[PDB]
């Protein structure tokens, strides 16, 4: 018996949930600043 | 010949005959029943009698019913009539709309094309699915499976196929419900009739129906396939032309032959299912193919119980299939749909030589960065996404980007997204994918992705995000 | 108790004399049929496993023979066999053509052509059923048996006599290890040397016919067919048929072998024989064993692989290399076709889907993939490079797992895994682009010796093509030497040192 | 196959079979009712102490038995319809069921020469009169040339009143049914 890439996540386990919220506040966290930042380019580029 | 009902055990009946035996795999008819029940010949027990699974209800069926022998297999009505129109196995009509009338008649059962017929030139067929156009291309003339349990997308995906590839397509299209809901069959229907495929007034319909639902005795559901499918290689060869044919689903015709194989004498195999599971969807899968007088493009629906993909039934419907897309429940659940797994989808004509090298390319990178996001998806269970090193962030960023923008809104899913369907021509699918990969878009954030066509869309999309910031 | 053949038939027949003006010797009357599985009345005279012909055009094989009935199994659909039938004796086991009049040939598993190009020529046939050689005929495995995919040839090699065995997943690439291994050896096929020459065949069990079509679309394109069998038992042909066609190829290929000549066998799939003869077994009522399989089906897979031999030049020195393809599932290669055969063979040839997708396709995993011949079964120059790739690959493999992390590790590590990533970025292969042994030697010993030590492994699959075609073009005298020879001497070694120099020495 | 000839009552099991096979051999030819006596003598020969304790015993050899008989059958002058019966029956083992299959020939002997089994069930015994209007009565529900055959058992289980079978078709008119009735619907 063996082990395969990407099973922490197939299991569905405790550490399953846990990686994917680890994933996804980080990259909430991320989008939200590149948001800001192409607002910002929205703005300054109107002109 | 006149028979006699000397058993009826659940769906399998046992008749006598006094006078000449009938042959394996002929149609006899009980009388006496005010419907029409046909029983089928399987089996030549001695003692004249033969067993027969019964392509009806066996209630009501008495030990002494006499019963006719047709001569013949099941002989359905066959020809430019039946398109419109709905059928059982035996092809009496269940539309309420008067006889089928035709002038041909097609046995059920005939032997598969043989080896100096067989067609070895493959073209994709774009369908106008991200997804299936990118990573498991489909091929005109070619057999495609969707593998996925239940509740993942199999009749959505297909009725999408429907709306996109038959809708604008010359030639004929045949649907074969299989051992399907019934409310399903009568929603198709009326879908049908209103885009206009189905025209009840005029004979200009494009679509052949063959239903055979769940409330069908296991006998009707085992048959149904090969109705359907003898409609569908009439239109193949005399009309000869080219034809659809889709099923929904061919795990029924398995499980339906499952369901009567302990009641003919026969000891189960492996997950209890009949010794003769490989034989009996052979002699069928068989005969759904592109010979160089005609053509079939088959689309199947394939149900996996549990999710199960080494199940006897499907783990055998592999080796018949050209395409394959195995939706997944694991990313059905993450919103992105159609839940096609990237990875366990798979075409033959995914070749460089044959789709070309960018698309190609394109796929692979594609599949490589996913499997890699894969492998890092286990160390970011223990360290953390903060802990990674700035180039694995970079994979993840783009999988994750890469994994919304496979998703994409279909004209059928309306109600349940309340989206609006887009298809997506091929070149812009590869152009995305490969952007996406050359880092092209590394700024905008993954949500710009999720459920949009074209790439210049998700761009729109993440302007609209950041205006409404 | 009872009996099948105590139907008032045969009793009302028996008790007013009627029994005496049939011939129940040489003739029978099919008491049942059903499945595909006749019970036929008579045949007294009938043997285990001989054919008999129903009076319908049909044949079968007589299988269970009984006290009452004999069990016949049908070689085509039951449609056209009702009871009270005749079925006549054959007299004989069931046997096939077999000759180089077979060679681009695409047949069934009775020896019939399937592809329309006129009748077989045919001038000898051989019965399927025949015991192996001995402890005794047989001598050592030592030619090799190219396979022209620089994975196989350099970490699992084969020799001549010997049986892999293709064990993967479903879509992993043992359908493309078999037509690479089938399509290299055209180089040696054209050529004049007699010893060197590998005929092919190909069955193909239980696939459908458009796969098979295109097969042979596809070794015809490489011209890879006047020296190929393709025998088909594909889906939509009788279980019998399926069982039967690995031993029809079996003896097609043990005619080669017995004549001095040289042959590949490539039994694919085996997991489908399997499964026909399950079917077969529990429709004649026989017992089952575990997953439902017979119980004498390691039987079955072992007296057809043990015919995979090298005989000795007293007997004339052919060989039989078998290379049966299983399909695991998840991946459990503990399961019961699998476990038999992996006990059966010689070595296995894993594949993954892992690796599928990771991008090194072939995907041969090696650790698991294993070659109990081993060196014996290499030329002396693949043996002096591959030596230190396998051990170099194996150092490689107890490290990967930092792979992500990497850096902050000691710098021997680091050097291990920088060179297990140039390995196995060179082990990478096209599709149907098999390599000769001298640009397999020339590749893997530039990758063995640290010149791509600099180059970034994104490169090194075009270094490896664009250096491959410089040597296959500049220097020709090199690579014969090599591969004449079959070693590299000092002075072959300084001038491939000179030449892998001066192609690095300006890439970019 | 040879069509052989069904038998009027289906007679089910290994005794139903051999039984089916000789009533077909018989019915062809014609012999019918010479079979049936040599039926009902074999009945008795077999049953003889010494011939069934010869024939239930399986350590004797199937040569034996088939030898000893013929013996018995040359002996005895019989039809080789019945002799070659014996000879099958003991080819094949089925000497210790012999009887089911001269008692099954017998149902399908009686069915053939048109007979109707019938019972009937009272409290009490029946003065002949009695008797005589109900042979009237039952032959009127029988068919045309169906001879019939009663039975009168007595069961006072029942309270009184009557119950009467003819084949499959049955009548009660038992008081203790009416009681049943009358008091179950009291119940309700
Ligand atoms: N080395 C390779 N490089 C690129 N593509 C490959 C390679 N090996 C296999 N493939 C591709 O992978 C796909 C599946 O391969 P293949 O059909 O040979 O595997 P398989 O296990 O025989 O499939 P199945 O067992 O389901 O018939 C094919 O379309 C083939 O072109
Ligand atoms: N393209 C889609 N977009 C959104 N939801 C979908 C889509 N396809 C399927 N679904 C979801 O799946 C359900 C229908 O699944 P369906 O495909 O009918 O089941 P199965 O595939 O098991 O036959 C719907 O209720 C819907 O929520
Ligand atoms: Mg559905
Ligand atoms: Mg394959």
């Amino acid at each position: 018996v063996r082990s395969s890439a990407g099973a922490v996540r197939d299991a569905g386990g405790a550490f399953g949930k846990r990686e994917q919220a680890e994933e996804e506040r980080y990259f909430r966290a991320r989008a939200k600043e590149q948001l800001a930042a192409l607002k910002k380019h929205h703005e300054n580029e109107i002109s | 010949t006149t028979g006699r009902i000397v058993a009826v055990i659940g769906a399998v009946v046992d008749v006598q005959f006094d006078e000449g035996l009938p042959p394996i795999l002929n149609a006899l008819e009980v009388q006496g029943r005010e419907t029409r029940l046909v029983l089928e010949v399987a089996q030549h027990l001695g003692e004249s009698t033969v067993r027969t699974i019964a392509m009806d209800g066996t209630e009501g069926l008495v030990r002494g019913q006499k019963v006719l022998d047709s001569g013949a297999p099941i002989r359905i009505p066959v020809g430019p009539e039946t398109l419109g129109r709905i059928m059982n196995v035996i092809g009496e009509p269940i539309d309420e709309r008067g006889p089928i009338k035709t002038k041909q008649f097609a046995a059920i059962h005939a032997e598969a094309p043989e080896f100096v017929e067989m067609s070895v030139e493959q073209e994709i067929l774009v369908t106008g699915i991200k997804v299936v156009d990118l990573l498991a291309p489909y091929a005109k003339g070619g057999k495609i499976g969707l593998f996925g349990g239940a509740g993942v997308g199999k009749t959505v995906l297909i009725m999408e196929l429907i709306n996109n590839v038959a809708k604008a397509h010359g030639g004929y299209s045949v649907f074969a419900g299989v051992g399907e809901r019934t409310r399903e069959g009568n929603d198709l229907y009326h879908e049908m009739i209103e885009s206009g495929v189905i025209n009840l007034k005029d004979a200009t319909s494009k679509v052949a129906l063959v239903y055979g639902q769940m409330n069908e005795p296991p006998g009707a559901r085992a048959r149904v396939a090969l109705t359907g499918l003898t409609v569908a290689e009439y239109f193949r060869d005399q009309e000869g032309q080219d034809v659809l044919l889709f099923i929904d689903n061919i795990f029924r015709f398995t499980q339906a032959g499952s369901e009567v194989s302990a009641l003919l004498g026969r000891i189960p195999s492996a997950v209890g299912y009949q010794p003769t599971l490989a034989t009996d969807m052979g002699t069928m899968q068989e005969r759904i193919t592109t010979t160089k007088k005609g053509s079939i493009t088959s689309v199947q629906a394939i149900y996996v119980p549990a999710d199960d993909l080494t199940d006897p039934a499907p783990a055998t419907t592999f080796a018949h299939l050209d395409a394959t897309t195995v939706l997944s429940r694991a990313i059905a659940e993450l919103g992105i749909y159609p839940a096609v797994d990237p990875l366990d989808s798979t075409s033959r004509i995914m070749d460089p030589n044959i789709v070309g090298s960018e698309h190609y390319d394109v796929a692979r990178g594609v599949q490589k960065i996913l499997q890699d996001y894969k492998s890092l998806q286990d160390i970011i269970a223990i360290l953390g996404m903060d802990e990674l090193s700035e180039e694995d962030k970079l994979t993840v960023s783009r999988a994750r980007k890469i994994q919304r923008f496979l998703s994409q809104p279909f004209q059928v899913a309306e109600v349940f997204t309340g989206h609006l369907g887009k298809l997506v021509p091929l070149k812009e699918t590869i152009k995305g994918f490969q952007q996406i990969l050359a880092g092209e878009y590394d700024h905008l954030p993954e949500q710009a992705f999720y459920m949009v066509g074209p790439i210049e869309e998700a761009v729109a999309k993440a302007d609209k995000l950041a205006e409404e910031h | 108790k009872t009996g099948t053949a105590e139907v008032s038939s045969i009793l009302e027949e028996r008790i007013l004399g009627a029994d005496t003006s049939v011939d129940l010797e040489e003739t029978g009357r099919v008491l049942s049929i059903g499945d595909g599985i006749a019970r036929v009345h008579g045949l007294r005279n009938v043997q285990a496993e001989e054919m008999v012909e129903f009076s319908s055009g049909l044949k079968g094989m007589s299988l269970n023979l009984e006290p009452d009935n004999v069990g016949v199994v049908v070689f085509g659909n039951d449609k056209l066999i009702k009871e009270g039938d005749i079925v006549k004796r054959t007299g004989a086991i069931v046997d096939v053509p077999v000759g180089e009049e077979l060679l681009g040939r695409v047949v069934d598993a009775l020896g019939n052509a399937i592809d329309g190009k006129g009748p077989i020529g045919s001038k000898a046939r051989r019965r399927v059923g025949l015991k192996a050689p001995g402890i005794i005929p047989r001598i050592s495995v030592r030619e090799p048996m190219q396979t022209g995919i620089k994975a196989v040839d350099s970490l699992v090699p084969i020799g001549r006599g010997q049986r892999e065995l293709i064990i993967g997943d479903r879509q992993t690439g043992k359908t493309s290890i078999a037509i690479d291994t089938i399509i290299n050896q055209k180089r040696f096929n054209d050529g004049t040397d007699e010893k060197k020459k590998l005929y092919c065949i190909y069955v193909a069990i239980g696939q459908k016919r458009s796969t098979v079509a295109q097969l042979v679309k596809r070794l015809t394109d490489a011209d890879a067919m006047k020296y190929t069998i393709v025998v088909s038992a594909t889906a939509s042909d009788a279980a019998p048929l399926q069982y039967l066609a690995p031993y029809s190829g079996c003896s097609m290929g043990e005619y080669f072998r017995d004549n001095g000549k040289h042959a590949l066998i490539i039994y694919d799939d085996l997991s489908k024989q399997a499964v026909a003869y399950r079917q077969m077994s529990l429709l004649l009522r026989r017992p089952p064993g575990r997953e439902a399989y017979p119980g004498d089906v390691f039987y079955l897979h072992s007296r057809l692989l043990e015919r995979a031999a090298k005989m000795n030049d007293a007997f004339g020195g052919g060989s039989l290399t078998a290379l049966p393809v299983i399909e695991t599932q998840a991946g459990d290669v503990s399961a019961y076709i699998p476990t038999n055969v992996i006990s059966i063979t010689d070595g296995q040839i894993f594949l993954e889907t892992e690796l599928f997708y990771k991008g090194i396709r072939p995907a041969i995993n090696v650790g698991l993939s294993v070659s109990r011949v081993g060196s014996a079964a290499q030329t002396r120059a693949m043996k002096q490079v591959a030596g230190t790739m396998k051990l170099e690959l194996a150092q490689y493999r107890e490290v990967a797992a930092f792979a992500q992390f990497g850096s902050d590790l000691d710098a021997a590590t680091q050097q291990l895994l920088s060179r297990g990533v140039r390995l196995t970025e060179l082990l990478k292969q096209g599709q149907y682009s098999p390599m000769a042994i001298e640009e397999q030697v020339a590749v893997i010993y530039a990758g063995v010796r640290g010149y791509l030590d600099k180059l970034e492994p994104s490169k090194i699959t075009k270094f490896e093509n664009a250096f491959l075609s410089h040597v296959i073009s500049q220097h020709q005298a090199l690579l014969g030497k090599i591969r004449t020879d079959g070693k590299i001497s000092e002075e072959s070694d300084a001038k491939l040192k000179e030449i892998v120099t001066n192609f690095l020495a300006g890439f970019e | 196959f040879a069509k052989l000839v069904r038998p009027p009552v289906q007679i089910y099991g290994i005794e139903g079979r051999y039984a089916t096979a000789l009533y077909s051999a018989a019915s062809k030819q014609n012999k019918l009712e010479q079979v049936e006596k040599e039926l009902l003598r074999v009945g008795q020969i077999l049953k003889e102490p010494k011939m069934a304790a010869s024939l239930l015993n399986p350590y004797v050899k199937r040569s034996v038995k088939v030898k000893s008989l013929s013996d018995m059958t040359a002996k005895e002058k019989f039809s080789p319809l019945t002799s070659n019966l014996i000879n099958l029956l003991a080819e094949n083992g089925r000497l210790t069921n012999t009887p089911a299959v001269i008692s099954a020939f017998s149902t399908m002997m009686s069915v053939h020469r048109g007979e109707v089994p019938c019972t009937v069930t009272t409290a009490s015994a029946l003065d002949e009169a009695t008797l005589t209007e109900l042979k009237t009565v039952l032959k009127s529900f029988l068919s045309k040339g169906q001879v019939l055959k009663l039975e009168v058992k007595i069961d006072p289980s029942i309270m009184g009143g009557m119950i009467v079978r003819i084949g499959e078709k049955y009548v009660d008119m038992s008081a203790k049914t009416k009681i049943q009735k009358l008091s179950r619907a009291m119940r309700e």
